[PDB]
């Protein structure tokens, strides 16, 4: 019934104060994307940047299986489109947030799907 | 003075065509840095600009592009020029990294370990190498033509890069093979081209532009890297990072060249002709398979 | 009745020689289950009972022997097989174990994936297969020879195994191939072993004793399955684990049999005797270098 | 900055009633063997038993990053001996506690360097 929480334990050490991940790959993009959280090319709009998927994922980053029953990973080999007021720290932001299945755009970052 | 708003600097036609004895490489602002937007690392701006440069080529694009790219990974554990690459590259084109140590990678596939253990079935259309060793800056020692992994991605041109591909193999003044320059003449057209954001450096990435799979002009190695020497020494560049700010035209255009598997035999010049100007991959168009040897012991008792 | 002290039965050579026609299995003691020892696992019972009943044969155990373990993979995710048979095997015996999904393993290397990508540039002194899918336990339609990794595997046999070496493949009454047992006289010998931890199944281990490389006797394989589950259906085993409470003589005898190169020609028949009496092995002895190949693509967009 | 403390969570795990890791591989043995904590052959005594070393390291069993800067395993390819009594969790003994250099038996369960 063992299973390390590595999403828990990121979590708790940012509350502490530890330092974000570093060294996500940012990409060099127009910013005027569609803004959609992850895309197979650089989406950024004016208001976000661009990373590299793989280097965004706490558990590629980590050396850890992925959640998924199939180990199959959201970001690898992907971009993800992060806030610039969120860019500090890309992996915590795709931990901590998800994406609407209906518009693609990150749930309370772009996502209006509520009206 | 227009070269500030280029990727880089392509080593122009009539320094290849010298007779020049090697020299020590001397850069006028060897030790200056460009200034790089907030936040953007040199790999990922160095890559952007040899992406841009080699929009202005006629590299062959087919449908299903098969791309390898050595020398991939970090010290920082992350593969950023693959990531620039896979952004250049259109939607689904097959790319494989390899380098020595661990990293993480958006590549399709990724192989660790020596590059000598990295086999394929198949063809590439394009390899791009940032294989270096800095332990080869030693100024002390003669600078002589290097072996290592250069034997090997000499012969990886040879048996798997796929008639009308294209190659980038960063060199710089001590890291560096002469048959590998010689293999520039197998080419349609060649270069050596020096990316802006890291023109205070003696790197550069030679260019073969449409492989022909034979000699299409002699070229000796050790006095074409002497020639490579002078132009750097003679011209300096300028930092700049221009080029980074406009990226709307950067990604590589999908020309749907044609893949033909063809015969030795069959190769005239028309086919030739059509290689030449990036209209032409002549490869199988099977699925693509990689290995990595790894070698067993027991190191017990 | 002393069979109960055994590791196991092996087929008597009498049932080796008849014609018999393919039959159901039924086993007599068909779901009974004997009585391990606390805490030992089916797994590590079986392994043990087949390394018992092979210290009974003629291995050749050369210096840096070498096996290859295929089907070391359970659904525990570990690699009971392959403790085994690394405690049975001299202490530095290179091990390499592969199975199709993911396991942890003692092995000095494991490849995980198909049977079918695994390659190896070197010869093998042992072969061990506890590859099964349990879907061919299909009652309902008829008992035809199987490939799938069956033919792998006497191509393996065929192509990687050094004259001298020996075989244990795994089988079911469902789970056979006819390819397999014509190899089987290849050998100087040959038995379907079934342990008596394990003896209310229709599982065997068909092993074969020094490898000759060629015919030295025919066999029709499909008779020779049809005369196994003869046995089986005549012969019942009474269920044992008496052998595994006695393992101070497990450990396989380190014989230190020579290695030679040979070539096709030089195998006269005094070398041939050599090899029928587990005197002699005949490969390189080069180092052990294994892959599998990974198909590459990329499913986006 | 940032590391999974699989070690930590393990123990924590155990600390708060979590059944500990099964499918340990228990070998068949002697039991007359020299009692020394991590062997290249099962070396069980009276008052032990004998596993696969994968099987009771917790870095291999989790698929994780082993401590080593080398990442090497004390453990994959040799044979664990533990205490019959500690037995149902041979991963958490491992990890726990630590083997003598000079004897080779278990601090505090074999060792005797102390006198
Ligand atoms: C106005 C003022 O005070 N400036 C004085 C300080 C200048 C500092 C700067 N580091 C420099 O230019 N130097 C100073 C050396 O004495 C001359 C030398 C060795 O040839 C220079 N240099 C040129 N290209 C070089 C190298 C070089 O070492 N290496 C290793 C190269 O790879 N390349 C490509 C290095
Ligand atoms: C005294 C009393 O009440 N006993 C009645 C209950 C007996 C229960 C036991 N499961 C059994 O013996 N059976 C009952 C079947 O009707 C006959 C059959 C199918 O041939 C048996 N059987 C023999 N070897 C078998 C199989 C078999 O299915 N399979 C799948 C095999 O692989 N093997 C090797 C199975
Ligand atoms: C300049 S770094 C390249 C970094 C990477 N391209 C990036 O985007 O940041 C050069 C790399 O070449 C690799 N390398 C050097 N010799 C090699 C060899 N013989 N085989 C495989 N990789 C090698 C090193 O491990 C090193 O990471
Ligand atoms: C009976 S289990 C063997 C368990 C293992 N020997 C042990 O010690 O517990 C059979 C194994 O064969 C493997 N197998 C079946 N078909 C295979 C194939 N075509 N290639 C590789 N492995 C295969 C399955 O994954 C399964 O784990
Ligand atoms: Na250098
Ligand atoms: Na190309
Ligand atoms: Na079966
Ligand atoms: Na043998
Ligand atoms: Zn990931
Ligand atoms: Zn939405
Ligand atoms: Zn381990
Ligand atoms: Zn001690």
């Amino acid at each position: 019934a063992f299973a390390v929480d590595a999403a828990k334990a990121y979590k708790d050490y940012l509350a502490s104060g530890g330092q974000p991940i570093t060294n996500c790959v940012k990409m060099l993009c127009t910013h005027t994307g569609t803004g959609q959280a992850i895309t197979v090319t650089p989406e950024a709009n004016m208001d976000q940047e661009s990373f590299g998927g793989a280097s965004c994922c706490l558990y590629c980053r980590c050396h850890i299986d992925h959640p998924n029953p199939k180990g199959f990973c959201d970001l690898k080999g992907k971009y993800v489109q992060i806030p610039t007021t969120c860019a500090n720290d890309p992996v915590g932001f795709t931990l901590k947030n998800t994406v609407c299945t209906v518009c693609g755009m990150w749930k309370g970052y772009g996502c209006s799907c509520d009206q | 003075s227009s070269q500030a708003w280029q990727p880089g600097v392509a080593m122009p036609n009539l320094y290849k065509m010298q007779r020049m004895l090697l020299e020590k490489c001397d850069l006028q602002n060897y030790g200056d840095s460009a200034t790089l937007p907030k936040g953007i690392m040199m790999n990922v701006a160095k890559y952007t600009q040899l992406c841009q440069y080699l929009n202005t080529l006629t590299l062959a694009v087919p449908y299903n592009m098969r791309v390898i790219h050595f020398g991939a990974g970090s010290d920082k554990g992350v593969a950023p020029g693959t990531a620039v690459l896979r952004q250049w590259l259109p939607t689904g084109t097959l790319l494989v990294d390899s380098d020595l140590n661990d990293f993480v990678s958006d590549a399709d596939s990724t192989l660790i370990g020596d590059c000598a253990t990295v086999h394929t079935a198949n063809k590439w259309d394009l390899i791009i190498s940032d294989m270096y060793d800095p332990k080869t800056k030693n100024v002390t020692k003669e600078n002589d033509s290097k072996e290592g992994f250069f034997t090997y991605i000499c012969g990886f041109i040879q048996q798997k890069l796929a008639l009308g591909g294209s190659v980038a193999i960063k060199i710089t003044e001590h890291s560096w093979n002469a048959d590998l320059y010689k293999l520039m003449g197998h080419f349609a057209w060649w270069t050596a081209f020096v990316t802006n954001v890291n023109a205070s450096s003696s790197e550069a990435f030679l260019i073969g532009c449409n492989y022909l799979g034979k000699p299409r002009e002699q070229i000796d190695g050790y006095v074409m890297h002497a020639n490579y020497i002078f132009w750097r020494n003679t011209n300096p560049i300028q930092l700049s990072s221009y080029s980074l700010f406009d990226m709307s035209k950067f990604p590589l255009k999908l020309r749907g060249t044609a893949v033909m598997s063809l015969k030795e035999g069959q190769i005239n010049d028309m086919i030739l002709s059509l290689l030449s100007k990036g209209r032409l991959i002549i490869r199988e168009n099977n699925r693509v398979v990689i290995s990595s040897d790894v070698l067993v012991n027991n190191e017990n008792l």
